[PDB]
Order: structure tokens, then C-alpha cells, then sequence
């Protein structure tokens, strides 16, 4: 995946 | 999100602003176009998560699909870094605040290839802000709705009511400003064309800075490379 | 500055606030790293944020200097604590840098400052801590630490003032005033001592030579 | 040193 997708998913 | 009244949306918006960053800028030494390059993307990047955080307290943001979520940031990151660079350059006539240590006139723009251009334009939306005395409550409004309208058309109903609502409160701001009925769709109608201006500038300023990435000047983050990628 | 209403004096040490910082997104050259380079960049906001303390920007350059190089180190790990108050066992050194006790292990000899800032971030959540309180305790940081290397000790007053105030509004005795001060102020004895191991332990790290900015280099230098 | 110029700037 992209990187914001799993950045986005950060608290 | 539809049920946030004018003035609860302009409090979660107030509230949700982020910080103003400094950059890593170094006096000791003249700029060249590479660390001048690397001082404006290295600031870039820092703001662009803090970006990413206040886009998840934008109202109805985070009702979307991740997928979404990342689309319409991929849209409009460049747009929202320029429209606050524009709001911070208010009251500094001709120059721009990319940071509290950092402040740029055009002749330091200079000394990165076609960059003097996109300056020029960011310039001239400052001014444009001061001359119309934006507010603050405004701004944020702005900025919000670029977020959510940028990349709609390239993706939903959802969305389109959390714009609806940020019209209701942008002309609720203005109202209670005192401006008459007339006046206020007359600025409405001013602040959102504004917008077609910040689009510009930010395509200019996306090709812009894939050609330094594509001729070596400055290395990008995996962040900002796939930004830039995600518009070709 | 000392014609200001307590209530003014909280509006004014909340509005001052820095912001908090992001790392970037574990070895011991690493986690340093990641520390420092946070420090260093809270470092600039540290400055700005001092400028706004009532009384601060009265002061000669040179004091203004002076009490921001005793007093950077204190003002980060009270900074830290709070942020930590609500994750019990963790530092929140930032938002997406949430460590635990066990990382402080990568680094040689910060587990004890590790459990020394658990501590107190635990003694405030116990105490219930108040945000209009922790700005007091942040501001008496500045302008105590390095004052004994009258103006100054007039605007300590006004926020000893300031405190009472609090503790007041919030529905204390007056026995329970002067406990809580008492207890608050005990508290900022402990964060000395952890200024002072963190400041040892920062210029050991100097010698082995993670990189430190310029900024940072004369921070810690100050404190021969 | 540095210092003294951010409190000025
Ligand atoms: C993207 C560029 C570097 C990063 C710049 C920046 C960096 C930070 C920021 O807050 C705003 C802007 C807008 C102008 C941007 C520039 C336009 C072209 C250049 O490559
Ligand atoms: C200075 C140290 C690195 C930076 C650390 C830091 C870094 C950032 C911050 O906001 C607070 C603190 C407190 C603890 C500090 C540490 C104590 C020892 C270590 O060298
Ligand atoms: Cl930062």
C-alpha cells in the first residue's frame, strides 16, 4: 500500500 | 458532521488548526537552489503531518473509506501548504513567511530555476487576502473546503452536504460580521474564486517540484515522493 | 505583568503554549536520533514560548539567555510528563513516538531516566494534575532554575498567587491549598534532579559522537 | 552564542 494509507491509520 | 451548527463548525475548525513549523534554515551560509530546495521540502514535510492530523478533525473526514481519505489529501496537500503560506504572508507585503525564520521576498526566490513565478502568484494571493481583510474563521473555512472539494471529481453525497454546511457557515461568519445580504454572496463568490487561483498554483508549483526531484536538486521523503507521484 | 488578574495570568501562560511535535514515522545511534532531533526542534518553540512569560521579556538578554540554558532540560521532560499523564507505563515523547519503559533499554543508561520521568508522570496523574497548573509549574521552571547564578521573585510570587487561585476556584481548603502547593512544588525538586541526569547522560552521548545541532551543542555546554 | 540570536530575531 501507500504510505498515507498507513499513516492515516496512526493515532 | 450535518449536525455541527455555524458556529460549533467554526469552534472544531479553530480547534483543530495546527502549529505554525520553523524550518531548518541556516544563515551561516548563502542559499543555493539545492539547500534552499531542501530548507522549503524538508519544511514541507514536517507540515504535511501535521496536515494529515488536522484533515482527520475536519467534520466528516473520517467518515470516509481510508481509501478516500487518501485520495483527497493526495489532491489537495500542495494546496492546503499554499493557502497557509498565503494566510501566514498576510501582513508581510511582499514576502512570504514560509516559516518565523524563514522569510522569503522574490529576488530569494530566484535562485531556484522557475520558482521566481510561483513565488510571484503566491504573492499576489497574499495581497489579494489582505486587501479583502480575510478572517481567520474565514480561512479556516477555506481550507477545509479545499480538502474536501479538490479531489471529489476524481474520486459522493456526503461530502457535498459537509460542503453545503461550511457555505451555510461561511455566510453565517459574514452576516454576523454585519456585511448586508448583497455583500455577502458578492464575497462568497470572491473567496471561492480565489480557490480556482490556489488550484493553479499548486499544479504549477507540482511541476515544479517534480522537475527538481527528476533532475537530482534535492532528495524527497517516501512521503512527499509518492505526493508528487500519485499526480503523475 | 504584576498588574495582571490570576485569571489573566492562566489566559495568557495557555495561550503561550508551544505545540506539540511529531518524530519522523532501535538501535541506540537511532533512538538518540529520533530524540534529539525532537528536542532540538521543540528547542525553537521552548524560545518563543519563554518570550511570552509574563516578565520574561523585561529581563536583559543576557538573564533571558541565562535562565533558558539552566532551565531547556526541565521544561522538555515537564513537557514530556504531561503529555504521558494518560498512558500509563509510556512516555509520549510525541504523538507517533509512544514509547514504553522497555525502549529505554536500546539506550545505555536511560532506563533509569526512563523510570524517573514514569514517575512523575504518574505522581501528576495521581495528583490529577491540572493543565491551568502545569503552565504555572512550566513558567516558576523558567524563572527559578537559574536564578541563583527582585523583579524575578515578584512574578514567582504573582504565580504562587496564580495557583492558589486555582486550587481555590476548585473548591480546596485552605489547609488543602497550602498541602497541594507544597506537593507541586516538591515535585519540581525531582524534575531538577532529572534535568541533571539527563544532562550528564545527553553529554556522554556527546563523547561516544549521534550527531547534535549546533543549538543543542551549546544548550548542553552551558552546563560544563 | 546562537541563542543570543533567535531571542533577537
Ligand atoms: C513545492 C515547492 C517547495 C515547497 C513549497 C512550500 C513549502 C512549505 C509550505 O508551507 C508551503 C510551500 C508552498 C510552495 C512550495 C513550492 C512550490 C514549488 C516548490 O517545489
Ligand atoms: C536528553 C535526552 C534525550 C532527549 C530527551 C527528550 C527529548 C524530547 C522531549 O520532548 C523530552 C525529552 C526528555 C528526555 C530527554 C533525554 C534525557 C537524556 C537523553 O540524552
Ligand atoms: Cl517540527
Amino acid at each position: 500500500h501507500k504510505l498515507l494509507h498507513r499513516i492515516l491509520q496512526d493515532s | 458532521a450535518l449536525s455541527l451548527t455555524a458556529d460549533q463548525m467554526v469552534s472544531a475548525l479553530l480547534d483543530a488548526e495546527p502549529p505554525i513549523l520553523y524550518s531548518e534554515y541556516d544563515p551561516t551560509r548563502p542559499f543555493s537552489e539545492a539547500s534552499m530546495m531542501g530548507l522549503l521540502t524538508n519544511l514541507a514535510d514536517r507540515e504535511l503531518v501535521h496536515m494529515i492530523n488536522w484533515a482527520k478533525r475536519v467534520p466528516g473526514f473520517v467518515d470516509l473509506t481510508l481509501h478516500d481519505q487518501v485520495h483527497l489529501l493526495e489532491c489537495a496537500w500542495l494546496e492546503i501548504l499554499m493557502i497557509g503560506l498565503v494566510w501566514r504572508s498576510m501582513e508581510h507585503p511582499g514576502k512570504l513567511l514560509f516559516a518565523p525564520n524563514l522569510l522569503l521576498d522574490r529576488n530569494q526566490g530566484k535562485c531556484v530555476e522557475g520558482m521566481v513565478e510561483i513565488f510571484d502568484m503566491l504573492l499576489a494571493t497574499s495581497s489579494r487576502f489582505r486587501m479583502m481583510n480575510l478572517q481567520g474563521e474565514e480561512f479556516v473555512c477555506l481550507k477545509s473546503i479545499i480538502l474536501l472539494n479538490s479531489g471529489v471529481y476524481t474520486f459522493k453525497d456526503h461530502i457535498h452536504r459537509v460542503l453545503d454546511k461550511i457555505t451555510d457557515t461561511l455566510i453565517h461568519l459574514m452576516a454576523k460580521a454585519g456585511l448586508t445580504l448583497q455583500q455577502q454572496h458578492q464575497r462568497l463568490a470572491q473567496l471561492l474564486l480565489i480557490l480556482s487561483h490556489i488550484r493553479h498554483m499548486s499544479n504549477k508549483g507540482m511541476e515544479h517540484l517534480y522537475s527538481m526531484k527528476c533532475k537530482n536538486v534535492v532528495p524527497l521523503s517516501d512521503l512527499l515522493l509518492e505526493m508528487l507521484d500519485a499526480h503523475r
